[PDB]
RNA sequence: GGCCUGCU
RNA sequence: AGUAGAAACAAGGCC
């Protein structure tokens, strides 16, 4: 007899047990090299969707530009981005009609978010392309480093400390003759009008790496600071937009698509009589993306901010502006070997433009000739669509416009459709009369969506009767059932400490027994493997084993030394009494009764040089970039214990010739460390202001001696001469 | 105070050139678009645009679904980091716990309770490299376990010499040497890295019979779970009784031997790795079991030489040598062991009632490499326990909740109720609950071992047609609008992997079997 | 004293006293996030890659004078090298279990009193008594409602001026709370933890978790109440009911 | 979607033999309620219950779309509405008399 | 041969 | 050689 586990879906049906055919117990697929091959063919691939456009060479920036809207409608099932501007703003307007007042609503809070908006909301995101160095940075640096430029050029409107005047001082920078930049090697390099222009129009190609359920890597794209507060903005007033849309399903969590997936099924075939036949379509859409004109979304935003200031609707505006000229890296590079002389080589992609094509292959000599036209100082004009997903939330806008305009009031026909739509994946439930009427229905439906430079991926989509579909990896049958296989590679320790990681697990277990149906019984061997492995990693074993390790000894004597020795903590050698009703307590507070005080008062010590907290934001919060969706944070429960420290950090910027940036980072800190002893609220609340630094500690050091003074330790031989010293700092800024 | 952005200079040019073909300036579209209303436009288009473009559903009936086709080419090889159904242990006996101990003297003591050494040679060659370095190896090997034998206390952790033999198997100065562009143009070889579609290779049946074998019981207990809480609550208890029905169905199977087997191996390599960057470090294959008699055992399957590991990025690779004692003799399905060197070792003589057989004793030597991604999801591979139990307690609660009461025990004894978990020539055969999560999670530590992207695709690929499928079987008219585009999505997955073959082949037995 | 002595010290040196004179005090979060440091994409990878070496954890400069270089037998516990861009010093796990075997002892009796949320769950949960378990389908609808169950009736901004004033009483600024139940809160928190000298900001969070409300959207049967939504995990399953009460009732 | 007619009951001598049939629109069996019981377990399809072993035998002929219980030896005992069964599917019985 | 780094 | 698979590793750089 030979074993064959896919016959169990003879008697098993296939969503209920579904989580077989996730193989996520092993290595997810990783890029290894260069990703300007699959850069180059991104680029090529959208600017061939959309050949039939017009083409034009931009005034400012030199580059070629494809435009493909209101050009000659699709004559075939293939991809096509050639969106027509009537249409587009028709469907708009009947959403608007269908849902009277959403866009001045939206508009109105989306002017009172960006008239208060800061500057410092820009540091709270993830890589960002710096143009100051072209690489990728930590938003912060990046952020920092455009705004010494921009004052070092004479643009310092961003001092008032509001986004809406560091956007203005970028569109200013857009005007001048000459700006300065600097490298290290320091060198003052200046940089003209359109160098500049391109390197803020510029956006940065990766390869994205762990990413499960496809054969072929695909590239993302990373964009600059100059246009990421329009984007900050642009996607606040699609994300208030789409919060009034129960059609749309990105701007929530899981649950909620599933609550809102259930209702609208239940809403179709419910309302659907027996003489309606209802068929659900779990249809994916192909080269979503690639066929979205950033011009496009520029009409939506016009339309939506109609009959509201001008001021609102050019800093709406400006985003797609900049979007539909902006330009793409090309990437790394690419690497060469030579066997007979047996060495290496990487050519950076900056030489594609002018390197002879006899090192590539046909593939890549091909890519190169087709997209040689597009480039223009070492980047590649990406006009004629969007390159990973950067406006989701106007995406699903349109998508939900699409999905309304089959209300019944619209078709003008007995068929009629609706469902649910989350970027680049839908469900659409149509009801009709007969096999007929569903036929012409989806017709027309996907006939309208090639109209909006939409297209339905045929090979990935299947029509069925509805109480059966599939939405982003979630299974609906009757009802939704739990998959638990998305989740297992988030079972075992996280990586950011000891007891985060204690707490994290045993929050991720409670979790997904509280959503994805994880058995009791489950969930214990779920407690005991992750203990075990927690264990293994940290080199903390009960202590009562021999099992020699670098921190078995020093564990060995706290044992020995212990009375109590069921409350030592496991990161300590202790016994684990974790169970499923104790999967919602912190471990120092579920073992804080059996702990001695010797014990207990050595781990919970506040002068402990292990705990550092730097913002409230970063006090528990966790970022776990789950499998299969979009970088997430947790908030875990946990006390600060002396556990909680914090690991080492990559040390390899020592050998780079960025190795000052070191130097201001310690400076920088050294720095911020003293105006918080001076200001303790610094962490908590962000001070805001418009003095500077010594003028607040000088004067606060004043005030703070007086008063420390008038009841405390001070005495008036040191108040003198804190008093004295602040005259002395005083003259030394004079000088 | 009123708030002012205005466009102005060259970005307001650029707000020229981002319009509708037939546009000229930002305030002229604006105007149009305030001015717009509907006016029955989409319908027009909608009338004007080519018939052609449709989304005609094609019917799903029994008759239209064909079997997946396989590539054709060389057989398919092995890809294990060790052997799996052909390994073979040396035991000792002794009393201590999965990591108490030391590891090379208890792999000294477990070799040293074998005899019948002979001096080894050359029984099937690694036809590409030089098998008289893999035989110089092992005697090297041997020789240095003496020294440590001879000394006064076995190390933790041996360092080797890094002799020639090593230098070849470790490959190690094989790496190009990193130079500049501009001094190296002229060279004609000089070229891309070679990118294409890996070679085709059709599937064998090894890998059936493995996968059979991975899923039978054995005559030890392979898991020793840690402590929980003590139970409180009922529903703790019968938690707890489930998880003692399960840990007994499964701790007596080879898939938990070779769970063991590939975390134990991964965490040693990996730490000496992190630990051992530039020597070539000796670390021998341990696991400890327990007796049906319930006294603890160790067996040492072989060794591993870890080399040189300064490991940077997550798909950076280590290369190692494993050597693996054995009695499958690789004359029968050589093709299988198309990267493997074996080699005549010694006879083991174990009792049976023909005599006593005296059978060869070989070692499969090869060199195999890893990374650090590699090494750390190997290292978890105790999950795949909880993704098959996980099904099951999911398959027991379902059952459960239609009759009002636990139905655990019964499942697990009267054994009355069974799965279609596999097809003999006969027909379709089915087994109790206890083999079915054996069956799973053999499939789960195989998904763990044989990981590839191509696995990823075909079950993404293959999950849409089972789905379909299964709405077919359902009686729902399922329909679609390109089923061929989906059979090529999934043809294209299905390259070399022995696994995602073996899996395509099942899917192609349960259409067959389906679809009636 | 020591503070505006450093100040100084700062001062002398000509890039410390630039960046002090030209940063603003807007840009003071800017420059506090400064680093070169990106965010780890896989942190289990090198977790399970760091914990390999000698000296994989960073402590502040003071371990270099509390904790010996090394323990009895000679393994180090921290080392003089400092990590890449702060003045901390890389250390080796011992240094934290040493810590918990010989370093200093202090009284963690207020401990309770600030983490009053954990502890609270840890006496509902001690003082709770279980039932049978009843096997029957479960219709889990999703549904929004409370996980906190301490919440004092006050939203996140509502409830940090009420932070701010407990623990930074004098950067308060304009505000002055108006709602008297803001006022009691403040009393009782003030005189509560008068001399807890764990830190200010741990405080202000703890304070803001215990206090503010939230809501998140879970898949319920029965219950609905906040102190029966902490143990919806071990109350209600796929196809099984565990009838419980906990110690608050 | 898997409907079922049972055929083939009646009154009969003990000792007597019957032919059951079940006729189909997958595993098949036989299962019995007696007037005072809930559910007993005869066969399926091949295993059979200790009270009816030897005596009974299951067949089916997926052919005919047919499963069959040829019983022999009847005792008073076997006296029920036998139900056949696909597998969630259940007929509406046939009824047997033994006496 | 001596020293530096391992996500920059 | 080996790992791996649309490009890479099989140490890097600095003296």
């Amino acid at each position: 007899m030979d074993v064959n586990p896919t016959l169990l879906f003879l008697k098993v049906p296939a969503q209920n047990a579904i989580s077989t055919t996730f193989p996520y117990t092993g290595d997810p697929p990783y890029s290894h090299g260069t990703g300007t091959g699959y850069t180059m063919d991104t680029v090529n691939r959208t600017h061939q969707y959309s050949e039939k456009g017009r083409w034009t060479t931009n005034t400012e920036t030199g580059a070629p530009q494809l435009n493909p809207i209101d050009g000659p409608l699709p004559e075939d099932n293939e991809p096509s981005g050639y969106a027509q501007t009537d249409c587009v703003l028709e469907a708009m307007a009947f959403l608007e009609e269908s849902h009277p007042g959403i866009f001045e609503n939206s508009c109105l809070e989306t002017m009172e978010v960006v008239q208060q908006t800061r500057v410092d909301k820009l540091t709270q995101g993830r890589q960002t392309y710096d143009w100051t160095l072209n690489r990728n940075q930590p938003a912060a640096t990046a952020l920092a480093n455009t705004i010494e430029v921009f004052r070092s050029n004479g643009l310092t409107a961003n001092e008032s400390g509001r986004l809406i005047d560091f956007l203005k001082d970028v569109m200013e920078s857009m005007d001048k003759e000459e700006m300065e930049i600097t490298t290290h090697f320091k060198k003052k390099q200046r940089l003209n009008k359109r160098s500049y222009l391109i390197r803020a129009l510029t956006l940065n190609t990766m390869t994205k790496d762990a990413e499960r359920g496809k054969l072929k890597r695909r590239a993302i794209a990373t964009p600059g600071m100059q246009i990421r507060g329009f984007v900050y903005f642009v996607e606040t007033l699609a994300r208030s937009i789409c919060e009034k849309l129960e059609q749309s399903g990105l701007p929530v969590g899981g649950n909620e698509k599933k609550a809102k997936l259930a209702n609208v099924v239940r809403k179709m075939m419910t309302n659907s009589q027996d003489t309606e036949l209802s068929f659900t379509i779990t249809g994916d859409n192909t080269k979503w993306n690639e066929n979205q004109n950033p011009r496009m979304f520029l009409a939506m935003i016009t339309y939506i901010t109609r009959n509201q200031p001008e001021w609102f609707r050019n800093v709406l505006s400006i985003a797609p502006i900049m979007f539909s000229n902006k330009m793409a890296r090309l990437g790394k590079g690419y690497m060469f070997e030579s066997k007979s002389m047996k060495l290496r080589t990487q050519i950076p992609a900056e030489m594609l433009a002018s390197i002879d094509l006899k090192y590539f292959n046909d593939s890549t000599r091909k890519k190169i000739e087709k997209i040689r036209p597009l480039l223009i100082d070492g980047t590649a004009s990406l006009s004629p669509g969007m390159m990973m997903g950067m406006f989701n939330m106007l995406s699903t806008v349109l998508g939900v416009s699409i999905l309304n305009l089959g209300q019944k009031r619209y078709t003008k026909t007995t068929y009629w459709w609706d469902g649910l739509q989350s970027s680049d994946d839908f469900a659409l439930i149509v009801n009709a009369p007969n096999h007929e009427g569903i036929q012409a229905g989806v017709d027309r439906f996907y006939r309208t969506c090639k109209l909006l430079g939409i297209n339905m991926s045929k090979k990935k989509s299947y029509i069925n009767r509805t109480g059966t579909f599939e939405f982003t990896s979630f299974f609906y049958r009757y009802g939704f059932v739990a998959n638990f296989s998305m989740e297992l590679p988030s079972f075992g320790v996280s990586g950011i400490n000891e007891s985060a990681d204690m707490s994290i697990g045993v929050t991720v277990i409670k979790n997904n027994m509280i959503n994805n149906d994880l058995g009791p019984a489950t969930a214990q061997m779920a407690l005991q493997l992750f203990i075990k492995d927690y264990r293994y990693t940290y080199r903390c074993h009960r202590g009562d084993t021999q099992i020699q390790t670098r921190r078995s000894f020093e564990i060995k004597k706290l044992w020995e030394q212990t009375r109590s020795k069921a409350g030592l903590l496991v990161s300590d050698g202790g016994p684990n009494l974790y169970n499923i009703r104790n999967l919602h307590i912190p471990e120092v507070c579920l073992k804080w009764e059996l702990m001695d005080e010797d014990y207990q008062g050595r781990l919970c010590n506040p002068l402990n040089p292990f705990v550092s907290h730097k913002e409230i934001e970063s006090v528990n919060n966790a970022v776990m970039m789950p499998a299969h969706g979009p970088a997430k944070n947790m908030e875990y429960d946990a006390v600060a214990t002396t556990h909680s420290w914090i690991p080492k950090r990559n040390r390899s910027i020592l050998n780079t010739s960025q190795r000052g940036i070191l130097e201001d980072e310690q400076m920088y800190q050294k720095c911020c460390n003293l105006f918080e002893k001076f200001f303790p609220s610094s962490s908590y609340r962000r001070p805001v202001g418009i003095s500077s630094m010594v003028e607040a500690m000088v004067s606060r050091a004043r005030i703070d001696a007086r008063i420390d003074f008038e009841s405390g330790r001070i005495k008036k031989e040191e108040f003198a001469e804190i008093m004295k010293i602040c005259s002395t700092i005083e003259e030394l800024r004079r000088q | 105070i009123e708030e002012r952005f205005e466009i102005t200079g060259t970005m307001r040019r650029l707000a020229d050139q981002s319009l509708p073909p037939n546009f000229s300036s930002l305030e002229n579209f604006r105007a149009y678009v305030d001015g717009f209303e509907p006016n029955g436009y989409i319908e027009g288009k909608l009338s004007q645009m080519s018939k052609e473009v449709n989304a005609r559903i094609e019917p799903f009936l029994k008759t239209t679904p064909r079997p997946l086709r396989l590539p054709d080419g060389p057989p398919c090889s092995q890809r294990s980091k060790f052997l799996l159904m052909d390994a073979l242990k040396l035991s000792i006996e002794d009393p201590s716990h999965e990591g108490e101990g030391i590891p090379l003297y208890d792999a000294i003591k477990c070799m040293r309770t074998f005899f019948g050494w002979k001096e080894p040679n050359v029984v099937k060659p690694h036809e590409k490299g030089i098998n008289p370095n893999y035989l110089l190896a092992w005697k090297q090997v041997l020789a240095e376990l003496q020294d440590i034998e001879n000394e006064e206390k076995i190390p933790k952790t041996k360092n080797m010499k890094k002799t020639s033999q090593l230098k070849w198997a470790l490959g190690e100065n094989m790496a190009p040497e990193k130079v500049d562009f501009d001094d190296c143009k002229d060279v004609s070889d000089l070229k891309q890295y070679d990118s294409d579609e890996p070679e085709l290779r059709s599937l064998a049946s090894w890998i059936q019979s493995e996968f059979n074998k991975a899923c039978e019981l054995t005559d030890s207990s392979w898991i020793e779970l840690d402590e929980i809480g003590e139970d409180v609550a009922p529903i703790e208890h019968i938690a707890s009784m489930r998880r003692n029905y399960f840990t007994a169905e499964v701790s007596h199977c080879r898939a938990t031997e070779y769970i063991m087997k590939g975390v134990y191996i991964n965490t040693a390599l990996l730490n000496a790795s992190c630990a051992a960057m530039d020597d070539f470090q000796l670390i021998p294959m341990i696991s400890k079991c327990r007796t049906k008699e319930g006294r603890r055992k160790t067996n040492l399957y072989g060794f591993i030489i870890k080399g040189r590991s300064h490991l940077r990025n997550d798909t950076d690779v280590v290369n190692f040598v494993s050597m693996e004692f054995s009695l499958t003799d690789p004359r029968l399905e050589p093709h299988k062991w198309e990267k493997y060197c074996v080699l005549e070792i010694g006879d083991m003589l174990l009792r049976s009632a023909i005599g006593q057989v005296s059978r060869p004793m070989f070692l499969y030597v090869r060199t195999n490499g890893t990374s650090k991604i590699k090494m750390k999801w190997g290292m978890e591979m105790r999950r795949c326990l909880l993704q098959s139990l996980q099904q099951i307690e999911s398959m027991i609660e379902a059952e459960s909740s239609v009759k009002e009461k636990d139905m655990t025990k019964e499942f697990f004894e009267n054994k009355s109720e069974t799965w279609p978990i596999g097809e003999s020539p006969k027909g379709v055969e089915e087994g109790s609950i206890g083999k079915v999560c054996r069956t799973l999670l053999a499939k789960s530590v195989f998904n763990s071992l044989y990981a590839s992207p191509q696995l990823e695709g075909f079950s993404a690929e293959s999950r849409k047609l089972l789905l379909i499928v299964q709405a077919l079987r359902d009686n729902l008219e399922p329909g679609t609008f390109d089923l061929g585009g989906l059979y090529e999505a999934i043809e294209e997955c299905l390259i070399n992997d022995p696994w995602v073959l073996l899996n395509a082949s099942w899917f192609n037995s349960f259409l067959t079997h389906a679809l009636r | 004293m020591e503070r505006i002595k450093e100040l100084r010290d700062l001062m002398s040196q000509s890039r410390t006293r630039e960046i002090l004179t030209k940063t603003t005090v807007d840009h003071m979060a800017i420059i506090k996030k400064y680093t070169s440091g990106r965010q780890e994409k896989n942190p289990a990878l090198r977790m399970k890659w760091m914990m390999a070496m000698k000296y994989p954890i960073t402590a502040d400069k003071r371990i270099m004078e509390m904790i010996p270089e090394r323990n009895e037998q000679g393994q180090t516990l921290w080392s003089k090298t400092n990590d890449a861009g702060s003045d901390r010093v890389m250390v080796s796990p011992l240094a934290v279990t040493w810590w918990n075997r010989n370093g200093p002892t202090t009284s963690a009796v207020h401990y309770p009193k600030i983490y009053k949320t954990y502890f609270e769950k840890v006496e509902r949960l001690k003082h709770g008594t279980f039932g049978p378990v009843h096997f029957r389908n479960q219709v889990k609808i999703r549904r929004r409602v409370d996980i906190n169950p301490g919440h004092a009736d006050l939203s996140a901004k509502e409830a940090q001026d009420v932070i701010m004033e407990v623990v930074f009483p004098n950067e308060v600024g304009a505000r002055i709370l108006t709602s008297e139940s803001q006022l009691t809160i403040t009393k009782e928190k003030k005189e509560e933890l008068q001399d807890c000298k764990i830190s200010p900001l741990m405080v202000a969070y703890m304070l803001e978790r215990e206090l503010v409300r939230k809501t998140r959207f879970l898949p319920v049967a029965g219950g609905t109440s906040s102190v029966y939504i902490e143990v919806l995990h071990l109350t209600q399953g796929t196809c099984w009911e565990q009838m419980y009460t906990p110690g608050g009732e | 979607q898997v409907q079922l007619q049972e055929s083939g009951g009646g009154l009969v001598q003990p000792g007597g033999s019957l032919r059951l049939s079940c006729a189909a629109s997958y595993a098949m069996g036989w299962y019995r309620q007696v007037p005072g019981k809930e559910r007993e377990l005869v066969a399926t399809i091949t295993n059979f219950a200790d009270s009816a072993r030897g005596r009974f035998t299951i067949s089916r002929g997926n052919a005919k779309n047919t499963v069959y219980l040829q019983m022999n030896n009847l005792k008073p005992e076997d006296t029920a509405v036998y139900y056949c069964w696909s597998r969630e599917t259940w007929g509406q019985g046939t009824q047997v008399t033994v006496s």
